[PDB]
């Protein structure tokens, strides 16, 4: 989507995607 | 003469412009030269297809796809798809020709012109190799590698076996030694030498015999951290002096054989793994290739006595008296002073860039500050106001990003403003006010905003040579916490999970609870906020150490109203995790105790025991059946870059067919050759 609306972008407890190794700069 | 034993030089060959240009040129073996040069073109081949890209050039570089991109300079802009394609197809002739040596100079900058291009393409695709191949093939260009074990001297015999000057082999041995002890100096950082910036680490099985003689923590702190410190501080110097140089050769192909492993960085480890031996002796390859047994020596072209070639020149006290220091022995002379003396200063020249100075410095890519820092981001907001209506809206975070690094920096956060700002007209939204509130905790910090989330950051100013007033600093004062915060996780349960969080004065967190997250409460630790509900229209002011419950399904603020910034906690469970989990346990118990003696719930239980039969499996599956899957996944890589790339050269020589042929085409490359 493209949008999100006040509920689900106001839900800062949400679990982190954690696509990979999002940490670390230097991984592909 | 220790010192030139110890060195390969005299103290009287630097006293004089003269002597050190006449020592830089000195004629050398090319052979170390010509190997390392195959081995980096072979690897530049292989790396072109799987990380520069070419495989999903067509993801990347739709020709009709909306896409917020990152240049490091915005005049710079990408080409259509097939043209692409052509440019990919000229990097990987030059890293062909690169690593046969055949054409050296032409195929080092048809190599080099477009990986630059594609480098600066995209600051998002920039790290500490990818700056490393752009600069490796950057010297190589000038260098004559192609003396030695090349098609370029198999049919031109005045290029076989030529001595090459002195510097070739010294900016290499100093680009690599720069790389080593950069990273150590990098590495004396506070988070490093804490042990925080790699603290998982230790726990692979790779680790394994160190935990015969050390605990967990040790081998994190003094393994992993002091270690790599040591080695990266160390390993320039064990490799340069012939004394120390089996031991270092030793320990610096341990680290890079285990980075291979434990870490997805291309072929990063596989570079310096080749690169190791530029700090041998340049006849190395003679030495091996002479102590083979005699029965294979008939084959391989005889090792005679090198020519003499005209890129360097000879001083003897015999053979003449001596000839003057020709153009091109200054040039690489000054070449070589300069270039390593920009190498040592750009990883400290943030201080000059100072708008792309963030929490860490400088653009990431190239101050060899490699897992340095480790980012965890729990939030990202972006809200706009239309400037027509003056609706607040809210934006998925990154809906037209290939990547995340714009979460970190202001530069590139400015690039998406100005993107979305451009983008949104197209999806009914008026020149757009925008705004973002992202959290992030560096090195296990407390989570806190990256940058101002009042700030519009489309009207926003940003320089590249003034530091960001947009960007929040880093709660320094509050990294002492950490073991705290430590103890606090470890001393939790196995269904709740905790968010450590630190606010700046004045601002305030606005938050939804999920409806699934019953039993979520917020617990000060340090100044003090105000917590409002907004249904109720409530304020309680939490003081340090009091704990307040809070509503799930409903919306609440943290106001953060101390003169200092406060830090609280968010404990909460995912209760109707705990309700689906002690639901399917009671059923599978009651079910299995029956017997002996569908419906999602049931559906999802079913999928975690097949997945757990199939890891079991696979861990009693000769690694035999991993290999080959590995090799089919990387020959379905190559196939379909290849078959693209043909698609795409097809479509700019002769043209497009048809639509019905080029779907076909483009099917047919995405076959998936033996799954
Ligand atoms: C003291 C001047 C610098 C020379 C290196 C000192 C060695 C002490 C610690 C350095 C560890 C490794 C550094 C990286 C290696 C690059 C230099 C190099 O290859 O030197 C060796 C090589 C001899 O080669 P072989 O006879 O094979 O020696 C093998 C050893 N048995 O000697 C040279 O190339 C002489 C080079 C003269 C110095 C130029 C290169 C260094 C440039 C410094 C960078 C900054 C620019 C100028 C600085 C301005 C102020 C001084
Ligand atoms: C016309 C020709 C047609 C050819 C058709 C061949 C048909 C057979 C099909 C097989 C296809 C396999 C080709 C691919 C080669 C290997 C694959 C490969 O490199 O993959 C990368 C793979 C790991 O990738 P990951 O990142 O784990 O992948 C997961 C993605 N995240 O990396 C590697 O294994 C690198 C392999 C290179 C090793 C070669 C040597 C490296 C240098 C070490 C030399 C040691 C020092 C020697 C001293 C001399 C130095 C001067
Ligand atoms: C030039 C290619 C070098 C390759 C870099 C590889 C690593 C080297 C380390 C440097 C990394 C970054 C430093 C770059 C400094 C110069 C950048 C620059 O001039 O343009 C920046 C900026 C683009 O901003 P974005 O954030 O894309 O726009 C946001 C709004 N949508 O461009 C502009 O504002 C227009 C021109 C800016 C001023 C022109 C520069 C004049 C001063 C000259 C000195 C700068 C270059 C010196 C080169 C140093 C050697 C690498
Ligand atoms: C009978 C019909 C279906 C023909 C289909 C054959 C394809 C499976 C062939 C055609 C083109 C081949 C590719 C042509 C060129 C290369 C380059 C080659 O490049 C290298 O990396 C080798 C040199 C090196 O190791 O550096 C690797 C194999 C590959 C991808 C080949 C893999 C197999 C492909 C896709
Ligand atoms: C995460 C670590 C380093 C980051 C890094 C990487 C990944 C590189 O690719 C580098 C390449 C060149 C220069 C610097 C690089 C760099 O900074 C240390 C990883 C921990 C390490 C694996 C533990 C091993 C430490 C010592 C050497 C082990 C003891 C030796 C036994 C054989 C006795
Ligand atoms: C909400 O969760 C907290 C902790 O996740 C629960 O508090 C625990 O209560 C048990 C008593 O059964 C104690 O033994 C633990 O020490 C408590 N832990 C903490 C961190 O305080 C609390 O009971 C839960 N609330 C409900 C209604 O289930
Ligand atoms: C809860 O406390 C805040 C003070 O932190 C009250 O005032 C708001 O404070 C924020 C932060 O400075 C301002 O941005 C708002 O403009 C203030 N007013 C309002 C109406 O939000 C807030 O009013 C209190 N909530 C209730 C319901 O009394
Ligand atoms: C057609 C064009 C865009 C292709 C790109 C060519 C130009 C822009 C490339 C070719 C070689 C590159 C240089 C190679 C090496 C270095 C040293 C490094 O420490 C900073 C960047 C710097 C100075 C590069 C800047 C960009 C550069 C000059
Ligand atoms: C657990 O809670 C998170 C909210 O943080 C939610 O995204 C997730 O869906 C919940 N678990 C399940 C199984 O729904």
């Amino acid at each position: 989507t493209v949008f999100l609306d006040h509920e689900n972008a106001n839900k800062i407890l949400n679990r982190p995607k954690r696509y990979n190794s999002g940490k670390l700069e230097e991984f592909v | 003469s220790r010192i030139g034993k110890l060195l390969g030089f005299e103290w009287t060959d630097l006293s004089s412009w003269r002597r050190l240009v006449t020592l830089l040129n000195r004629p050398t073996d090319p052979a170390s030269l010509a190997v390392f040069r195959f081995l980096f073109g072979f690897l530049m081949v292989l790396d072109i297809p799987q990380e520069r890209g070419l495989s999903s050039l067509d993801r990347k570089y739709l020709d009709g796809l909306d896409v917020c991109r990152f240049p490091l300079l915005d005049a710079l802009r990408p080409l259509p798809l097939d043209w692409m394609y052509l440019v990919y197809t000229i990097m990987f002739l030059g890293a062909l020709g690169m690593m046969l040596g055949l054409c050296y100079r032409i195929s080092c900058v048809l190599f080099l012109l477009p990986y630059w291009y594609v480098f600066l393409l995209d600051k998002t695709s920039w790290n500490n190799h990818s700056y490393l191949y752009g600069l490796l093939a950057f010297q190589l260009t000038f260098m004559d590698a192609n003396h030695y074990w090349s098609v370029d001297g198999l049919l031109n015999a005045h290029r076989r076996n030529a001595h090459v000057p002195l510097w070739n082999y010294a900016v290499l041995r100093g680009q690599i030694f720069i790389v080593y002890f950069i990273a150590g100096v990098k590495k004396l950082d506070a988070d490093w030498v804490e042990g925080y910036s790699m603290e998982y680490l230790s726990r692979h099985w790779l680790f394994s015999p160190f935990k015969l003689l050390l605990s967990e923590e040790l081998t994190s702190l003094l393994v992993v951290h002091w270690g790599g410190l040591l080695l990266d501080l160390s390993a320039g110097f064990l490799l340069f002096f012939d004394v120390s140089r089996s031991i270092g050769l030793f320990f610096v192909s341990y680290f890079h054989c285990m980075n291979s492993q434990l870490f997805s960085i291309g072929m990063f480890s596989y570079v310096m793994l080749a690169s190791s031996p530029l700090f041998c002796s340049p006849e190395w390859p003679r030495k091996l290739v002479s102590y083979c047994p005699r029965r294979l020596q008939q084959l391989l072209p005889l090792k005679a006595a090198p020519q003499p070639s005209v890129s360097c020149v000879y001083k003897r006290s015999r053979g003449k008296s001596g000839q003057k220091p020709g153009l091109r022995h200054q040039l690489g002379a000054a070449f070589t002073l300069l270039y390593l003396l920009e190498q040592l200063f750009l990883p400290y020249s943030h201080f000059l860039t100072q708008g792309y100075n963030n929490w860490t410095n400088g653009l990431y890519g190239y101050s060899w500050d490699m897992m340095v820092h480790s980012r965890s981001h729990q939030h990202v907001k972006i809200t706009y106001r239309d400037g027509r209506t003056g609706e607040l809206g809210y934006l998925n975070p990154g809906v037209f990003t290939q990547s995340r690094r714009w979460k970190d920096h202001a530069d590139m956060l400015k690039q998406y403003a100005t993107c979305l700002s451009r983008l949104l007209p197209k999806y009914n939204v008026t020149e757009p006010q925008i705004y973002f509130d992202i959290w992030v905790s560096i090195n296990d910090r407390f989570q806190q905003r990256i940058f101002d989330p009042r700030v519009d950051i489309v009207q926003a100013a940003w320089s590249p040579f003034q530091r960001t007033s947009w960007v929040q600093p880093l709660l320094m004062d509050l990294s002492p916490w950490r073991a705290k915060l430590q103890e606090i996780k470890s001393s939790l349960d196995n269904h709740t999970e905790v968010v450590f969080i630190a606010d700046f004065p004045g601002l305030h967190l606005e938050n939804f609870v999920s409806e699934d997250l019953g039993n979520t409460s917020i617990q000060l630790l340090q100044g003090e906020v105000t917590v409002e509900l907004v249904a109720e229209q409530k304020n309680q002011t939490l003081r340090e150490g009091e704990k307040m419950q809070l509503p799930a399904g409903e919306y609440h603020k943290v106001y953060t109203t101390s003169p200092s910034p406060s830090c609280y906690m968010y404990v909460y469970v995912n209760t109707t995790e705990l309700a689906l989990e002690q639901d399917l346990a009671y059923l599978q118990e009651l079910k299995e105790k029956v017997e002996n003696g569908p419906t999602p719930l049931v559906q999802t239980f079913l999928r975690r025991q097949q997945r757990l039969q199939e890891i079991e499996r696979r861990r009693n599956t000769p690694f035999h059946e991993r290999f080959f899957r590995f090799l089919l996944r990387k020959l379905y890589v190559f196939r379909r870059s290849f078959l693209m790339t043909c698609i795409s050269l097809r479509n700019l020589i002769l043209g497009r067919p048809s639509l019905e042929q080029l779907a076909q085409e483009v099917t047919y490359a995405n076959l998936r050759p033996f799954e």
